[PDB]
C-alpha cells in the first residue's frame, strides 16, 4: 500500500511503512462522497464525521482512499449507500449508529409525512456522469 | 426546536433530493435533445412532471412554514420563493383555463403561417423563409406586405385570447397580493433587509427611466444616422425626419438594426475582421477551440474545466439518427456535472460563442458551494452577462494576435474599427430602446391604464416616440401585434434584456478597469490579467 500509484489520500495521523509492530490494527472500510472526504479527519464539526463517522483526536493510525466511480457507482443509479445528516447528539469516536429514526428536531413523536418528520438517510445517487468530488471513494481508515 | 432549524431540516431533505429529481429530469432533458428519440421525449415529460410534482409537493409543504418568522436572511429568500402561490392563487379551472388560452396561444403562434397574395401554395412560418424577407430582402412593398402578414394572420388570432389572459393574469397578481401582472413582475427584483442593494418595484420602473435617458442621445446619434443611409438606400420612400418604417428594421419586429448592415455600411469596401481562414491552416477542431476557451479561462486564474464536462458533453453534431437541438446552451444539470450542446463548427463566431456558453459554466462552478436553491442567478439578468464577457474580450483582436490566428502584426485602423462598432451598436443600441417601450407599454396595460381600444393606439404611437418608429401600415384594435412578438404572447417578462445590457457594460469597465488595458474600451481584453480573474470570481461565488 505504501508503494502504489493507486491510492489517493495517504493520510497517516512514511515511517510507519517500518514503524509498525504494534499490537492488533483496526481496518474501518466504506465508501464516501468525493466531497466529504475533507470531513474525514479529527474534528471535522460536519455532516460525514457529525453524523456517520466521528474520529479521535489524539491517537490514530493512516486513512486511505481512492476512486470507485466505475465500481460503486451506477449509470443508471447507486441510490443503495446513505448517509446520516440528522441526529439529536453528534457521534463520538468509535461510535455507529444504524438508526433510520424519523427525525423531528423539537423532541416530539414523529410520524411521517407530517409536518418536521424526514428520514435520516439521503441516498448518495452516484451516476458515472456525476462531478468529481462527487463519486464513490472506498476508503480505508487504519 | 427553534422554526430556524426546522426550516433548515425541511431545506436539508430538499436540497438533497430535488438535487436529485432535477439532475433526473434534467438528464431527461439532455438526451432528449441530444438523441431525439420518442422515448426519450417520453420520459423528459415524465421526470419532468414527477419533478414539477415533487416541486409542488415541496412548494405546499413550505406553504405552512411562514416566511415573517425566520430572521435567518438565507431560508427566507428560500422560502419565499418556495411558498409563492403564483397559479394556485386563482380558482381551480379558472387558471386551468387560463393555461389552456397559454396552450391555444403558443401553438397557433408556432404553426401560424403568412401566405402569397399571388401564390398561397408557397406559405411561410417564422422562421425561416418570412425573417429571411425581414432580414435580407431589398423590396420595400414586399417586406412591407409580409410585414403586415406576420401582423394579421397570427396578430388578429392572439388578440381575444391576450384579451382573456391579461384579466385573469392580473386576477391572479392582485389575488397574491399585487397591484397588477406588471407588478408581479416587479416583485421579482425586490430584496428585503439588505441594506444598500434594496429595491422597490417603484425602483425598477425609476431605475430603468432614468439611464435610459443616458441611452438616449447616442441612441439619437443612431438613429439620425441611419435614415441618412437608408434614405441613400431608398429613395423618397423613408421620410428625412419621419421616423424609420416599420418593415425596413432588418428583423420582424424592431429590435435588432444589425441586418441594416448591408444597407447602412459607411465603407463598404473596408475589410471584416475574420480569423476563420486561419482556423484551417493549423487544422482546428472544437477540441481545440473548447480547450483554448479553458487557456483562456485559466489565463485569468479561473479554474480548468471538469473532468466530467469532457466525458458526458456533446460539442459536435451527432451526424445520423441520433438528432441533436443545434442551439448553442449551457446545460447546468446538476450533481456537479456540468455540459453544453452546440454544435460546433470550425467558426469565428463558434469560437466566440463557445466562450459564451462556457463562460456560463464558469458561472455554474461558482454558485456551486451554495445549496441548491441559492445554485441560481441572483436576478434574472446576470446570467447573459456573465456569458457576454468572454463574448466581448476575447472577440477583441489584440487576443487574435496572441492565439496566432491573426498575425501579430496586422494593423486595425479606427476605420474598421467603427463600421464594426457600428455594426454591434446596431444591436446594443438597438434593443435598448425597443426593450424600454416594450414593458412600459406593458406595465399599463396590466395595470389598466391603457384602455382595450387603446392598446394598439398607444402600442404604434409608444413606438413613434420611444424606439423611433412609425408604423407603414396604421393598426387598429383587431390587432395584437405586440403578442405577434414571442416574448408577450407567451408570458415572458422582457426587462431581462435591458438590465443584462447594462450591467454586462458595467462589468466590462470594471474588468477592464481591472485588465487595465491601456486602448479605447471597445479594443479592451481581459487576457492574463488574475485581477480580472480574482474580480469576476468573486462576484460569481454569491449566487442568489
Amino acid at each position: 500500500l505504501y508503494n502504489s500509484t493507486f491510492f489517493s489520500t495517504f493520510k497517516c495521523y512514511a515511517t510507519k511503512l517500518n514503524d509498525l509492530c504494534f499490537s492488533n490494527v483496526y481496518a474501518d472500510s466504506f465508501v464516501v462522497k468525493g466531497d466529504d472526504v475533507r470531513q474525514i479527519a479529527p474534528g471535522q464539526t460536519g455532516v460525514i464525521a457529525d453524523y456517520n463517522y466521528k474520529l479521535p483526536d489524539d491517537f490514530m493510525g493512516c486513512v486511505l482512499a481512492w476512486n470507485t466511480r466505475n465500481i460503486d457507482a451506477t449509470s443508471t443509479g447507486n441510490y443503495n449507500y446513505k448517509y446520516r445528516y440528522l441526529r439529536h447528539g453528534k457521534l463520538r469516536p468509535f461510535e455507529r449508529d444504524i438508526s433510520n429514526v424519523p427525525f423531528s428536531p423539537d423532541g416530539k413523536p414523529c410520524t411521517p409525512p407530517a409536518l418536521n418528520c424526514y428520514w435520516p438517510l439521503n441516498d448518495y445517487g452516484f451516476y458515472t456522469t456525476t462531478g468529481i468530488g462527487y463519486q464513490p471513494y472506498r476508503v480505508v481508515v487504519l | 426546536s427553534t422554526i430556524e432549524e426546522q426550516a433548515k431540516t425541511f431545506l436539508d431533505k430538499f436540497n438533497h433530493e430535488a438535487e436529485d429529481l432535477f439532475y433526473q429530469s434534467s438528464l431527461a432533458s439532455w438526451n432528449y435533445n441530444t438523441n431525439i428519440t420518442e422515448e426519450n421525449v417520453q420520459n423528459m415529460n415524465n421526470a419532468g412532471d414527477k419533478w414539477s410534482a415533487f416541486l409542488k409537493e415541496q412548494s405546499t409543504l413550505a406553504q405552512m412554514y411562514p416566511l415573517q418568522e425566520i430572521q435567518n436572511l438565507t431560508v427566507k429568500l428560500q422560502l419565499q420563493a418556495l411558498q409563492q402561490n403564483g397559479s394556485s392563487v386563482l380558482s381551480e379551472d379558472k387558471s386551468k383555463r387560463l393555461n389552456t388560452i397559454l396552450n391555444t396561444m403558443s401553438t397557433i403562434y408556432s404553426t401560424g403561417k403568412v401566405c402569397n397574395p399571388d401564390n398561397p401554395q408557397e406559405c411561410l412560418l417564422l422562421e425561416p423563409g418570412l425573417n429571411e424577407i425581414m432580414a435580407n430582402s431589398l423590396d420595400y412593398n414586399e417586406r412591407l406586405w409580409a410585414w403586415e402578414s406576420w401582423r394579421s394572420e397570427v396578430g388578429k388570432q392572439l388578440r381575444p385570447l391576450y384579451e382573456e389572459y391579461v384579466v385573469l393574469k392580473n386576477e391572479m397578481a392582485r389575488a397574491n397580493h399585487y397591484e397588477d401582472y406588471g407588478d408581479y413582475w416587479r416583485g421579482d427584483y425586490e430584496v428585503n433587509g439588505v441594506d444598500g442593494y434594496d429595491y422597490s418595484r417603484g425602483q425598477l420602473i425609476e431605475d430603468v427611466e432614468h439611464t435610459f435617458e443616458e441611452i438616449k442621445p447616442l441612441y439619437e446619434h443612431l438613429h439620425a444616422y441611419v435614415r441618412a443611409k437608408l434614405m441613400n438606400a431608398y429613395p423618397s420612400y423613408i421620410s428625412p425626419i419621419g421616423c424609420l418604417p416599420a418593415h425596413l428594421l432588418g428583423d420582424m419586429w424592431g429590435r435588432f438594426w444589425t441586418n441594416l448592415y448591408s444597407l447602412t455600411v459607411p465603407f463598404g469596401q473596408k475589410p471584416n475582421i475574420d480569423v476563420t481562414d486561419a482556423m484551417v491552416d493549423q487544422a482546428w477542431d472544437a477540441q481545440r477551440i473548447f480547450k483554448e476557451a479553458e487557456k483562456f479561462f485559466v489565463s485569468v486564474g479561473l479554474p480548468n474545466m471538469t473532468q466530467g464536462f469532457w466525458e458526458n458533453s456533446m460539442l459536435t453534431d451527432p451526424g445520423n439518427v441520433q438528432k441533436a437541438v443545434c442551439h448553442p446552451t449551457a446545460w447546468d444539470l446538476g450533481k456537479g456535472d456540468f455540459r453544453i450542446l452546440m454544435c460546433t463548427k470550425v467558426t469565428m463566431d463558434d469560437f466566440l460563442t463557445a466562450h459564451h456558453e462556457m463562460g456560463h459554466i464558469q458561472y455554474d462552478m461558482a454558485y456551486a458551494a451554495q445549496p441548491f436553491l441559492l445554485r441560481n442567478g441572483a436576478n434574472e439578468g446576470f446570467h447573459e452577462a456573465v456569458g457576454e464577457i468572454m463574448s466581448l474580450s476575447a472577440a477583441t483582436p489584440k487576443h487574435l494576435k496572441s492565439i496566432g490566428l491573426l498575425s501579430p502584426d496586422f494593423q486595425e485602423d479606427n476605420e474598421t474599427e467603427i463600421n464594426f462598432l457600428l455594426k454591434q451598436a446596431l444591436t446594443i443600441v438597438g434593443t435598448l430602446p425597443f426593450t424600454y417601450m416594450l414593458e412600459k407599454w406593458r406595465w399599463m396595460v396590466f395595470k389598466g391604464e391603457i384602455p382595450k381600444d387603446q392598446w394598439m393606439k398607444k402600442w404604434w404611437e409608444m413606438k413613434r416616440e420611444i424606439v423611433g418608429v412609425v408604423e407603414p401600415v396604421p393598426h387598429d384594435e383587431t390587432y395584437c401585434d405586440p403578442a405577434s412578438l414571442f416574448h408577450v404572447s407567451n408570458d415572458y417578462s422582457f426587462i431581462r434584456y435591458y438590465t443584462r445590457t447594462l450591467y454586462q457594460f458595467q462589468f466590462q469597465e470594471a474588468l477592464c478597469q481591472a485588465a487595465k488595458h491601456e486602448g479605447p474600451l471597445h479594443k479592451c481584453d481581459i487576457s492574463n490579467s488574475t485581477e480580472a480573474g480574482q474580480k469576476l470570481f468573486n462576484m460569481l461565488r454569491l449566487g442568489k
